[PDB]
C-alpha cells in the first residue's frame, strides 16, 4: 500500500483510452440503441398494419388527436435533446456542475413531456378512445406508451447518473456515462419525432 | 538449447507453449489414472498432517544413490521441510531424504518404516502401490512442525 | 533439471470455491461454462419432451398423453431447444472462446454478459414453469400464431408465462449480442486486424448483428401479444392484419433466429476442419463474405415460412430463398476444400464435424425443396418440414456444438474427453438421428400434418412412426455416453499439460495454457495471418503458409 | 420407380396435383444428384487419412482457390435459377382464378371441425340452377347512439367501426355439410368439373389440406382483411372415390381430430345428391340414396375419450 | 400394431445397438500408457512428484532466493 | 475502424435495397398493396445498420489507425494501460431476478408484483451502476 | 490505502485437531466449521 499497485486516481476508469481508440461504452450503447430502433420498428409495423386495414377514416370518429397539446410536448422534447447536448458539452469538459445543471433541466423537461403525454392520455380515454375500445386507440397507445416507458427509463437514467456524479469525482469514465445517457435521450427524441410525424401529421 | 522435437515454441515471455498430435496425450505417465489419483491424494492430504512437503521420485538415481537423492530433493519447492522418497527400479534402490526443518518430528524414526513399506510392495510387484504405502506410513510418522 | 508436478492434477477443488464465483463471476470463461452446462440441461429437459411425444406417436391411440398435453410438449420442446438451448449456447460458445480467439482478456462489458446469462437462465425457467400450472405450459405451437394465442384461445397462465419468459430471455440474448459485437469492434489484439480474426469470431460478430436485428422485433411482438391478451388491445385482431401481422412480425424475427442458431456453429465447424485437416480453412476471405451475405439475406427472406397463407408476395421470397441457399452452398464447398488433400485424423471433433456435413446436407437439400412454394404447398406443415429443420438444426447445433464441446473441452477444463466414449457417443447419435428423422420425410410426404397428437390406425405410416420412436430412443441413450464422458473427464481423464491438445491449432486460443489464465493470456504472439497459433508452434511453416496459399 | 422416388408423395388426382408431383420429382432428382456428388466428395476426402508414410511434412496447405470458388458459386446459381423458373411456371397453375367455376364450395372451418356450403353450382354442359343463400350474413355493428358516457362518444366500433365479434366475413349456404365430432364431414364433389373452394375460418387459423390434391391452403379468420387469397380453384378431379383430408395448422387441442373427406362422385351422382339434399336429408342419407357409403371410409371419428387409459 | 411388439422394439433396439457399439468402441485400447511392469526397465523420463501441500510464503517466485538444500536425513533400501 | 464501419455500411446498402424493392413489389403485385409490416421492419433494420455504421464511420474518421486495425502491428505497440473491466460482481443476478419478478407479474397479471419487480429492477440497476462509485462510509 | 490492517485475538476453546483443517475451510479456527459426515448421511 506504498502508493498503489495500480497507478490510477480513480478506482473506475474508461474501458479504453478514448482519445486514440473507440469509446467502448459509446459503441455498446449505440449498438443497443440500434436494437431499440427495431423494437420500435415492430411497434410501427403494428400501427401501420392497423392503419392500412382501417376503412378510410384512420382515426375513428370518437378519437380526436389533441395536436394543440401534442405539439408543445414535442417541442419540449426537442428542447430537452438540445439541453442534453449542452450537458454533454459540459461533460466533455470537467464541468461537473454544468453537466448537472444541464441534465437536471433535461430531466425536468422530459418529466414535463411525460406528464403532458399522460394528460393527453386521460383526455383521449375520457373521450372514448381506449386500448380495448378501438384498434386505432390500441395501436396508438401501445406505440406512444412504449415510447413513454422509454422516456421514463431515460429519466431514471438521468437521475441515476446525477446521483453517480454526486458520489465520486468526475472522470472520463463518468463523462462517458453522461455521453451514453445523452445518446439514449437523443434516440428517444428521434423516435418521438418519427412517432409524431406518423401519428399526427401522416395520420 | 532446443525445444521439443516438434510443435513447441518459446513464447515472447519465458513460458514454452507446446503441442501434441490429436490422438496422443501429454503426461504419458506409465501408471493407471486411478492409482495416480490415489498417490496424488496421499501426497496431498495424507501429508497435511505432516505439514512437510512429501515428494516421490520414480526416476533413476545413479552413481552414489544417497547423494543423487540429496540433489534431487534440492529440486523440491521448499526442501527445508520436505520428504523425498526416490525409487529407481533400474537399480532396485530406494532412498529417502529429509529437510532440516523436518527432523525430530518422527521423520527419522519413520524412514525405515517407509522404506520397508515401499520395499515389500515393490518386491510384490507394485510400484505405485508401494509408493502410496510408503507415503502413508511416513506421513503418519511425521508430526506437524 | 526436472519439475515437481503433482502425480495427477486436482480433481475437483476445495469445498466452497465455486458457488460464490457463479453468483459473482465476471469471467467470460466461467460464464461460457455456465452457459454450456445450463444449455445442455435444457437440451436434456427439452429432449425428454420429445421422448414423450415419440412414445405417444409410436401407436395410433392416445396411450398416455392427452391432446393438450401433447400440444404443450412440442411448444415447449421447440421453445426450449431453440430459445433455451440453441440460441443461448451461441453466446455460451462466444463467451467461451471469442475473447480467446481475438486476444482479448475479457468481453467488452463483462458484468453485462453475466447479466445476459442470468437473464437467460431465469427467463428460461419462467417459460418452462408454465408446466407446473394446472392448465399446463403454452399449448399453442412454438411459432405461436396470432388468434390461437389471443386471450380467447389458450386463455391459461402457461401461455402468458411463455410470452414473458421469452421477453426476459430475449433481453439477455440482445445484451449478449452487444458484448460480442462491442468486444470484437473494440477489444482486439494489437496485431489482429478485422480480416485476420478467426472465422468463428467473424461468425459470432455477424450473428450478433442478426440478434440485434431480430430479437427486439420479437420482444415488440410479444409485448403486443401480451397487451392483446391482458388488455384486449386488438393488436392482432384478425379483422386487422393481425393473423398476417404476427406471422410477418414473428418470422421476420423467426428466420434470423434459425440463422443466429446456424452461423455460430458454421464457425465452430470451420474452426475444427483446418486444425485436423492440417491446412488453412479453404477460402477464408470467401467464408467471411458468405457469412456476411447469409445474414444480409436472412433478414429479407423471412416470409418463406408463410407460403401456405396465400397472403405474401410469393415470387419475391422464393427468389431470395434460392439466393440465400447459394452462400450456404459456398460455405459447404469451402469446408470440403479444407478437408481436401489434408492429413485428416478423425478424432471425436472431426467425427462430429464431418457428421454435421452429412446430416446438414440432406436437411439442406430438403430446404430448397421447401423454398419452392408449389412443393411447399403439399409438404408444408407436415413431418417433411419436421424432418427438414431437424436434419439442419440437429446437424448444425447438436453435431457441431458437440464438436465444439469435444474440440474446446481441454481449452476450458485442461482435461481431454475420452476418445472411445466420444466415438461411441457420435455413432449412437449419428445412427440414432438418421433413424428417427429420415423416415419422417416419407411420414409427412404422405398425409400426416405435424403437431398431431394422435392418428388413426387406418391411416397408413404406422410403421414409420415406430421407426421414428426407435431412432429417438437411440438418440435418448446417446446422451448417456456423453454425460458420462464429461462427468468422468472434468475431474479425471487424460490431463493436457500443453497448448493445442489437437496439434496444428489456429485462432490464437491455442497459444495459451489449456486452462487459460484469468485474463486469457500471459503471452500474446505476433499476429501475422489467420493462423497465429499455427505460426507460433510451427515457425518453419510460416513461409510455406504464404507460398502454397495462392495456388489453391 | 416413380412412386418410390417421389418419397411418399400421393399420386395426384387433379391436373394441378399431377403437375406439382412432376415438379417435385424433378426437384428431388436434382437434390439427390447434388447430394450424391457432395457425399461422394466427403467420402472421397475421407480417403485422405494421415497415412503413416506421411513424414515430417505437412499437407499442401493451399486454401484460397479463386477460380474453383467462382465455378462452384456460379453453378449453384444456375441450378437454383432453373429450379426457380420451373417453380414459377408451376406456380402459375396454383390458382388460375378461372371466373367460371363449375362448382363453388364454401369451406368454413371452425374450432375442431369443418362445414361445407355449396355456395354455387354451374355446370359447363348446362345444369345446376343452384345458388348460395346469404340471408344469414348479419353484421354486429356496435353503433349505439351513446355508450357509458352521457354524450359525445357515440362509439361506432373498434375495427373499421365494427366489433371483432362480427362474423360477417363468414358466408352461409342452403346445403351445409357440417361435421360433428362423432361424424366426419364428407364434402362430395362432381368428378371432372372445376371446383372452387372459398376458404374461411370461424374462430382461428387452420389449414385445409387434401393430401391427394398435393395442395393446402390456410383458412384464416378474415382473409380479405388480412390480404389473404383464401379462395382457390382446382381445374379437375379425375379419379373418383373417397380421399382423406386433414387439418394442417394449429387449431387448438383437437387439431388432430379435424379430418374430413372429399368424396368425388360422378356428375350424375352429384345431381342426385344435391337434389336429395335440397329435399330434407342429411349428408349420410344422401350418400346412401346415391348408393355410396355414408360415413367417411378413409377415416373415422375416433374416440372423443381423452385417451386409452381414461376410465371411460 | 402389436402394442407389446412396438414397446419391446422401442425399448430394446436402442439397448441392443448401445451394447454393440460399446463392445466395438469401449473395448479398444486407450491412449493411456500401459502400467509399468517392474521386470521391464524404467524407460520413462525421470518423474518427480510433489504434494503442493503447504503455503509457500509468497506466491511470487522472486524473493524466494536459494536458502539451501539443508538436507536433514536419509535412508536406503534394496526392495 | 474502417472495416468495422464498412461491414455495417454494406449491410445498410443491402437492407435499403431490400426495403425499397419489397415496398415497390408489394405496393404493386400484392393482394392489398404495401404489406406495411415487412416494409417497416426492413426500413428500420436498414435504420439499425445505418445508425451503427454511421457511428462507426464517424469514429473511424475521428481515430488514427489503431494497432488492432493496423496490419503489421507489433504486440508492444498495443501494450499499455487497458481500461477498467469490472471484476466479480453479484448485481447482475439481482437485476435478472428483479426483471424476472416484473416479467412474472406481467404474465400473471398482478399489478402489485409488477410494481414490486420494477422497484427491484430500479434498485438492482442502481446498485450495479453505483458499484464502482460508492465512496467510503463517512461515519 | 485508507484502511488499517486488522488483527484480532479470539478466545479459543475440541482443539480443531481431529476434523476440518484450514486448507479445506480457511476459517476453521474462527468458528464451528465441520459437521460429522455421519450426521449428514443419517
Ligand atoms: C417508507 C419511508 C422511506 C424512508 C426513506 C428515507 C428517504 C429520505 C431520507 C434521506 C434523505 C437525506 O438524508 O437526504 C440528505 C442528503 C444529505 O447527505 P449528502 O452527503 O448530501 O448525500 C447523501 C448521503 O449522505 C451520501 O450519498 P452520496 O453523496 O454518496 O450520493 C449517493 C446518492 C445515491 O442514492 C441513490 O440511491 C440515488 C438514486 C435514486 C434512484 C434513482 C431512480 C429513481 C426513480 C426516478 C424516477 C424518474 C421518473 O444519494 C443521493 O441521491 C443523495 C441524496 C440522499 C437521499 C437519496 C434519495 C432517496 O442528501 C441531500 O443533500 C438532500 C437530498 C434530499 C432527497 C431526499 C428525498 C427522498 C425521499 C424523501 C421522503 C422520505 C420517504 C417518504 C416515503
Ligand atoms: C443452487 C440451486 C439450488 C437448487 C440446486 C440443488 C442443490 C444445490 C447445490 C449447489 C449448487 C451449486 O452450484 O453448488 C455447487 C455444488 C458443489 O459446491 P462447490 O462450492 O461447487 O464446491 C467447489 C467444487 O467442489 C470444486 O469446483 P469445480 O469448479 O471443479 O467444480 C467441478 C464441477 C463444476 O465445474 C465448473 O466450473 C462448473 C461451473 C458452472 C456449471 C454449472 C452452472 C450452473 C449455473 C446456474 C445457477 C447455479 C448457481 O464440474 C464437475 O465436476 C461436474 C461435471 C459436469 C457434469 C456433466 C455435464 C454434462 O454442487 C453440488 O454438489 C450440487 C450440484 C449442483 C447442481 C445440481 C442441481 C441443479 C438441478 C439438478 C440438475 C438439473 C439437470 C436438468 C434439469
Ligand atoms: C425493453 C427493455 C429495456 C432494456 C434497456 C437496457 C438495455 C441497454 C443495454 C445497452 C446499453 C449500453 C450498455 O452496455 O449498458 C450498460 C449497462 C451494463 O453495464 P456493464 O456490463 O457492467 O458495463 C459497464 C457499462 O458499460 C458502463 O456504462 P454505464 O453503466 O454507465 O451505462 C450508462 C446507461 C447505459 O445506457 C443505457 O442503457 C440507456 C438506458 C435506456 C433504457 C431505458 C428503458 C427503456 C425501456 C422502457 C419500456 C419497456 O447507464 C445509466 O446511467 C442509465 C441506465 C437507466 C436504465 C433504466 C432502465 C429501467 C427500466 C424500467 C423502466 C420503468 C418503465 C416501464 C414501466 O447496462 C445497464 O446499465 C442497463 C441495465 C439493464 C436494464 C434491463 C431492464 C430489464
Ligand atoms: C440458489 C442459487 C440461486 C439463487 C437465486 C436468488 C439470487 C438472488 C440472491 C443473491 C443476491 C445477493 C448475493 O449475491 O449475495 C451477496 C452477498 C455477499 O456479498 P459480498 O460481496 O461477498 O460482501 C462482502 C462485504 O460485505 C463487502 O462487500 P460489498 O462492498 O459489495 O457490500 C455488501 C453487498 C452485500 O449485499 C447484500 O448482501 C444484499 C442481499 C440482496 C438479497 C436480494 C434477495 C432477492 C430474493 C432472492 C430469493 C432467493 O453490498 C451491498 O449491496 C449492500 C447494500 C444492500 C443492497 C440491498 C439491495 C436489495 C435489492 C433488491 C432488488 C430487487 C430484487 C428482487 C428479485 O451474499 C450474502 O451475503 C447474502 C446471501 C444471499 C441472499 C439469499 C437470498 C434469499
Ligand atoms: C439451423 C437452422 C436452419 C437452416 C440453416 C435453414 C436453412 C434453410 N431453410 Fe429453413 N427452417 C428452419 C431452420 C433452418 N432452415 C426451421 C427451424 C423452420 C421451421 C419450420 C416451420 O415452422 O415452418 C424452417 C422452415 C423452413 C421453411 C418453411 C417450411 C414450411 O413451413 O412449409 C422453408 C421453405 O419453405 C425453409 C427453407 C430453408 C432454405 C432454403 C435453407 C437454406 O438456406 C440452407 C439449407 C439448404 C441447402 C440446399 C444447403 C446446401 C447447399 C449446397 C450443398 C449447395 C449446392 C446445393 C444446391 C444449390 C441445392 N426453412
Ligand atoms: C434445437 C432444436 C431442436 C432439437 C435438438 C430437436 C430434437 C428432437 N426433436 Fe424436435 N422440434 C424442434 C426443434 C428441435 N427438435 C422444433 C423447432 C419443432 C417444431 C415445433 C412446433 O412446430 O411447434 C420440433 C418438432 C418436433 C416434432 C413434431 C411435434 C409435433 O408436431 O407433433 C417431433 C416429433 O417427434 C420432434 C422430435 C424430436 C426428437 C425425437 C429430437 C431428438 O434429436 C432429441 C434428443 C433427445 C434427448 C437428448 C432426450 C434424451 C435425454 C433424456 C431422456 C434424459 C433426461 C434427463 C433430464 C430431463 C434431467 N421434434
Ligand atoms: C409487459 C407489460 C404488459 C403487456 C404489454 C403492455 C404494453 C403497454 C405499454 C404502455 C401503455 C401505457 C398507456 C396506458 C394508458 C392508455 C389508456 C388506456 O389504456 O385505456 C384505459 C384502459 C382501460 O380501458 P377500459 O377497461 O375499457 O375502460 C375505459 C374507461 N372508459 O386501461 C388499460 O387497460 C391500460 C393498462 C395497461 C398497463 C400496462 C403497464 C405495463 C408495465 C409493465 C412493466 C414492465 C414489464 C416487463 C415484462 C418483461
Ligand atoms: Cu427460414
Ligand atoms: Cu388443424
Ligand atoms: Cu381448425
Amino acid at each position: 500500500m506504498t502508493s498503489a499497485v495500480g497507478t490510477s486516481g480513480t478506482a473506475i476508469t474508461s474501458r479504453v483510452h478514448s482519445l486514440n481508440r473507440p469509446n467502448m461504452v459509446s459503441v455498446g450503447t449505440i449498438v443497443w440503441l440500434s436494437s431499440e430502433l427495431m423494437f420500435f420498428a415492430g411497434l410501427f409495423a403494428m400501427y401501420f398494419t392497423a392503419r392500412a386495414q382501417a376503412g378510410g377514416a384512420w382515426p375513428p370518429e370518437p378519437t380526436e388527436l389533441n395536436l394543440a397539446l401534442a405539439v408543445p410536448v414535442t417541442l419540449v422534447l426537442i428542447a430537452s435533446s438540445f439541453t442534453c447536448q449542452m450537458g454533454v458539452f459540459a461533460a466533455e469538459r470537467g464541468d461537473v456542475f454544468g453537466l448537472r445543471r444541464w441534465y437536471v433541466i433535461t430531466f425536468l423537461m422530459g418529466l414535463f413531456f411525460v406528464l403532458g403525454q399522460g394528460y393527453e392520455y386521460i383526455h383521449l380515454v375520457e373521450h372514448g378512445t381506449t386500448i380495448p375500445g378501438s384498434a386505432y386507440g390500441s395501436v396508438f397507445y401501445l406505440a406512444t406508451g412504449f415510447h413513454g416507458l422509454h422516456v421514463i427509463g431515460g429519466l431514471v437514467a438521468f437521475v441515476l447518473l446525477l446521483a453517480r456524479t454526486k458520489m465520486s469525482k468526475f472522470t472520463p469514465a463518468q463523462a462517458t456515462a453522461a455521453i451514453v445517457v445523452s445518446y439514449y435521450w437523443h434516440f428517444v427524441d428521434i423516435v418521438w419525432i418519427a412517432l409524431f410525424a406518423t401519428i399526427y401529421f401522416v395520420r | 538449447e532446443l525445444d521439443l522435437p516438434y510443435g513447441s515454441a518459446l513464447t515472447s515471455s519465458g513460458r514454452i507453449s507446446a503441442v501434441t498430435e490429436p490422438g496422443e496425450l501429454s503426461v504419458h505417465y506409465p501408471f493407471p489414472t486411478m492409482d495416480l489419483v490415489v498417490l496424488d491424494d496421499a501426497l496431498k492430504y495424507g501429508s497435511r498432517a505432516a505439514k512437510a512437503r512429501f515428494a516421490v521420485y520414480i526416476g533413476p538415481l545413479g552413481a552414489d544413490t544417497a547423494a543423487t537423492a540429496r540433489e534431487i530433493l534440492a529440486n523440491v519447492p521448499t526442501p527445508e521441510n520436505a520428504v523425498l522418497l526416490a525409487v529407481s527400479p533400474d537399480q532396485r534402490a530406494i532412498e529417502v531424504v529429509y529437510g532440516a526443518d523436518v527432523k525430530g518430528r518422527g521423520i527419522e524414526s519413520a524412514a525405515p518404516l517407509g522404506v520397508s513399506a515401499a520395499a515389500a510392495s515393490f518386491k510384490e510387484g507394485n510400484l505405485i502401490d508401494g509408493l502410496i504405502s510408503a507415503v502413508r506410513v511416513m506421513s503418519a510418522g511425521v508430526s506437524p512442525a | 533439471e526436472l519439475e515437481a508436478r503433482r502425480p495427477f492434477p486436482e480433481r475437483m477443488g476445495p469445498k466452497g470455491n465455486l458457488i460464490y464465483k457463479l453468483i459473482t463471476t465476471t469471467d467470460h470463461k466461467l460464464i461460457g461454462i455456465m452457459y454450456c452446462v445450463v444449455c445442455f440441461a435444457f437440451f436434456l429437459v427439452g429432449g425428454l419432451m420429445a421422448l414423450f411425444m415419440r412414445t405417444e406417436l409410436a401407436m395410433p391411440g392416445l396411450q398416455f398423453l392427452s391432446n393438450e398435453q401433447f400440444n404443450q410438449l412440442f411448444t415447449m420442446h421447440g421453445t426450449v431447444m431453440l430459445l433455451f438451448y440453441a440460441t443461448p449456447i451461441v453466446f455460451g460458445f462466444a463467451n467461451l472462446v471469442l475473447p480467446l480467439q481475438i486476444g482479448a482478456p475479457d468481453v467488452a462489458f463483462p458484468r453485462l454478459n453475466a447479466l445476459s446469462f442470468w437473464l437467460f437462465l431465469f427467463g428460461a425457467l419462467i417459460a418452462i414453469a408454465g408446466f407446473i400450472t394446472p392448465g399446463g405450459a403454452a399449448d399453442f405451437g412454438w411459432t405461436a400464431y396470432s388468434p390461437l394465442t389471443d386471450a380467447i384461445h389458450s386463455p391459461g397462465a402457461g401461455g402468458d408465462l411463455w410470452i414473458m419468459g421469452l421477453a426476459v430471455g430475449g433481453l439477455g440474448t440482445i445484451l449478449g449480442g452487444v458484448n460480442m459485437i462491442t468486444t470484437v469492434v473494440c477489444m482486439r489484439a494489437p496485431g489482429m486486424t478485422m480480416f485476420r480474426m478467426p472465422i468463428f469470431t467473424w461468425n459470432i460478430l455477424v450473428t450478433s448483428i442478426l440478434v440485434l436485428i431480430a430479437f427486439p422485433i420479437l420482444t415488440a411482438a410479444l409485448f403486443g401479444l401480451a397487451a392483446d391478451r391482458h388488455l384486449g388491445a386488438h393488436i392482432y385482431d384478425p379483422a386487422n392484419g393481425g393473423v398476417l401481422l404476427w406471422q410477418h412480425l414473428f418470422w421476420f424475427f423467426g428466420h434470423p433466429e434459425v440463422y443466429i442458431i446456424a452461423l455460430p456453429f458454421f464457425g465452430i465447424v470451420s474452426e475444427i476442419f483446418p486444425v485436423f485437416s492440417r491446412k488453412p480453412i479453404f477460402g477464408y476471405t470467401t467464408l467471411i463474405y458468405a457469412t456476411l451475405a447469409i445474414a444480409a439475406l436472412s433478414v429479407a427472406v423471412w416470409a418463406h415460412h408463410m407460403y401456405a397463407t396465400g397472403a405474401v408476395l410469393l415470387p419475391f421470397f422464393s427468389f431470395m430463398t434460392f439466393l440465400i441457399a447459394v452462400p450456404t452452398g459456398i460455405k459447404f464447398f469451402n469446408w470440403i476444400g479444407t478437408m481436401w488433400k489434408g492429413q485428416l485424423t478423425f478424432e471425436t471433433p472431426m467425427l462430429f464435424s464431418v457428421g454435421f456435413l452429412i446430416t446438414f446436407l440432406l436437411g439442406g437439400l430438403s430446404g430448397v425443396l421447401l423454398a419452392s412454394p408449389p412443393l411447399d404447398f403439399h409438404v408444408t406443415d407436415s413431418y417433411f418440414v419436421i424432418a427438414h429443420f431437424h436434419y439442419v438444426l440437429f446437424g448444425t447445433i447438436v453435431f457441431a456444438t458437440y464438436a465444439g464441446i469435444y474440440f474446446w473441452f481441454p481449452k476450458m477444463t485442461g482435461r481431454l474427453l475420452d476418445e472411445r466414449l466420444g466415438k461411441l457417443h457420435f455413432w449412437l447419435t449419428f445412427i440414432g438421428f438418421h433413424t428417427t428423422f429420415l423416415v419422417q420425410h416419407w411420414l409427412g410426404d404422405e398425409g400426416m400434418p405435424r403437431r398431431y397428437a394422435d392418428y388413426l390406425p387406418t391411416d397408413g405410416f404406422t410403421t414409420l412412426n415406430v421407426i421414428s420412436t426407435v431412432g429417438a430412443f437411440i438418440l435418448g441413450v446417446s446422451m448417456l455416453p456423453f454425460v458420462w464422458n464429461v462427468f468422468k473427464s472434468w475431474r479425471y481423464g487424460e490431463p493436457v499439460t500443453v497448448d493445442d491438445p489437437w496439434g496444428y491449432g489456429n485462432s490464437l486460443e491455442w497459444a495459451t495454457s489449456c486452462p487459460p489464465p484469468r485474463h486469457n493470456f500471459t503471452e500474446l504472439p505476433r499476429i501475422r495471418s489467420e493462423r497465429p497459433a499455427f505460426e507460433l508452434h510451427y515457425p518453419h511453416m510460416v513461409e510455406r503458409m504464404r507460398a502454397e496459399a495462392h495456388v489453391g | 420407380w416413380s412412386d418410390a422416388l417421389a418419397l411418399g408423395w400421393p399420386t395426384g388426382i387433379t391436373p394441378e396435383a399431377k403437375l406439382n408431383r412432376e415438379l417435385w420429382i424433378g426437384s428431388v432428382i436434382a437434390s439427390f444428384a447434388v447430394g450424391a456428388i457432395v457425399w461422394g466428395l466427403i467420402f472421397w476426402t475421407s480417403a485422405f487419412h494421415r497415412k503413416k508414410a506421411t513424414d515430417t511434412e505437412l499437407p499442401r496447405q493451399f486454401g484460397y482457390n479463386m477460380p474453383l470458388e467462382l465455378t462452384l458459386t456460379v453453378i449453384p446459381f444456375l441450378i437454383i435459377s432453373v429450379l426457380f423458373y420451373f417453380t414459377v411456371v408451376v406456380q402459375e397453375r396454383m390458382m388460375h382464378k378461372d371466373p367460371n367455376p363449375e362448382v363453388v364450395i364454401d369451406v368454413t372451418a371452425f374450432q375442431w371441425n369443418w362445414k361445407f356450403g355449396y355456395q354455387k353450382i354451374a355446370f359447363a354442359d348446362g345444369s345446376f340452377d343452384y345458388d348460395g343463400a346469404d340471408p344469414e350474413r348479419k353484421e354486429a355493428m356496435t353503433s349505439r347512439p351513446e355508450g357509458k358516457d352521457e354524450h359525445g362518444i357515440e362509439k361506432v366500433g373498434p375495427i373499421r367501426g365494427m366489433t371483432p365479434e362480427d362474423r360477417t366475413y363468414l358466408n352461409f349456404d342452403k346445403i351445409e355439410t357440417l361435421g360433428t365430432s362423432s361424424e366426419i364431414p364428407v364434402l362430395v364433389l362432381p368428378a371432372g368439373k372445376r371446383i372452387e373452394f372459398v376458404l374461411n375460418s370461424a374462430d382461428v387459423i387452420h389449414g385445409f389440406w387434401v393430401p391427394e390434391f398435393l395442395f393446402k391452403r390456410d383458412v384464416l379468420p378474415e382473409p380479405k382483411a388480412n390480404n389473404s387469397d383464401n379462395v382457390f380453384q382446382v381445374s379437375e378431379i379425375q379419379q373418383t372415390g373417397a380421399f382423406v383430408g386433414r387439418c394442417t395448422e394449429m387449431c387448438g387441442t383437437f387439431h388432430a381430430m379435424m379430418n374430413f373427406e372429399v368424396r368425388v362422385v360422378e356428375p350424375n351422382d352429384f345431381k342426385a345428391y344435391i337434389d336429395q339434399r335440397n329435399a330434407g336429408k342429411t349428408n349420410a342419407e344422401a350418400l346412401a340414396a346415391i348408393n355410396q357409403p355414408p360415413l367417411a371410409i378413409t377415416t373415422e371419428p375416433f374416440e372423443s375419450r381423452r385417451g386409452e387409459l381414461v376410465p371411460q | 400394431m402389436s402394442t407389446a411388439l412396438t414397446h419391446g422394439l422401442i425399448g430394446g433396439v436402442p439397448l441392443v445397438l448401445f451394447a454393440v457399439l460399446a463392445l466395438i468402441f469401449l473395448t479398444r485400447k486407450g491412449p493411456h500408457p500401459d502400467t509399468y511392469k517392474m521386470s521391464d526397465p524404467w524407460t520413462h523420463a525421470p518423474i518427480l512428484w510433489a504434494a503442493e501441500e503447504p503455503r509457500e510464503h509468497g506466491h511470487g517466485g522472486h524473493g524466494h532466493d536459494s536458502h539451501g538444500v539443508v538436507i536433514g536425513g536419509g535412508a536406503s533400501g534394496k526392495w | 475502424m474502417h472495416i468495422e464501419a464498412r461491414l455495417f455500411e454494406i449491410l445498410t446498402a443491402f437492407f435499403a435495397l431490400a426495403a425499397v424493392v419489397y415496398a415497390v413489389l408489394t405496393a404493386m403485385f400484392a393482394t392489398g398493396g404495401v404489406e406495411w409490416a415487412g416494409t417497416t421492419a426492413l426500413v428500420l433494420t436498414t435504420g439499425l445498420t445505418l445508425i451503427t455504421g454511421t457511428f462507426f464511420r464517424f469514429v473511424a474518421r475521428r481515430l488514427d489507425t489503431r494497432p488492432e486495425d493496423y496490419e503489421d502491428a507489433e504486440i508492444s505497440d498495443g501494450a499499455g494501460e487497458l481500461g477498467f473491466f469490472a471484476p466479480h460482481s453479484w448485481w447482475p443476478i439481482l437485476i435478472s431476478l428483479s426483471f424476472s419478478t416484473a416479467a412474472v407479474g406481467a404474465a400473471l397479471w398482478l399489478p402489485w408484483l409488477i410494481a414490486a419487480g420494477v422497484a427491484f429492477v430500479i434498485t438492482s440497476v442502481c446498485g450495479l451502476v453505483f458499484e464502482y462509485y460508492w465512496g467510503p462510509e463517512k461515519h | 490505502m485508507s484502511s488499517t490492517q486488522d488483527r484480532s485475538q479470539l478466545d479459543p476453546e475440541v482443539e480443531r485437531h481431529t476434523g476440518v483443517d484450514v486448507e479445506d475451510v480457511p476459517s476453521a479456527e474462527w468458528g464451528w466449521s465441520h459437521m460429522p459426515i455421519g450426521v449428514m448421511h443419517i
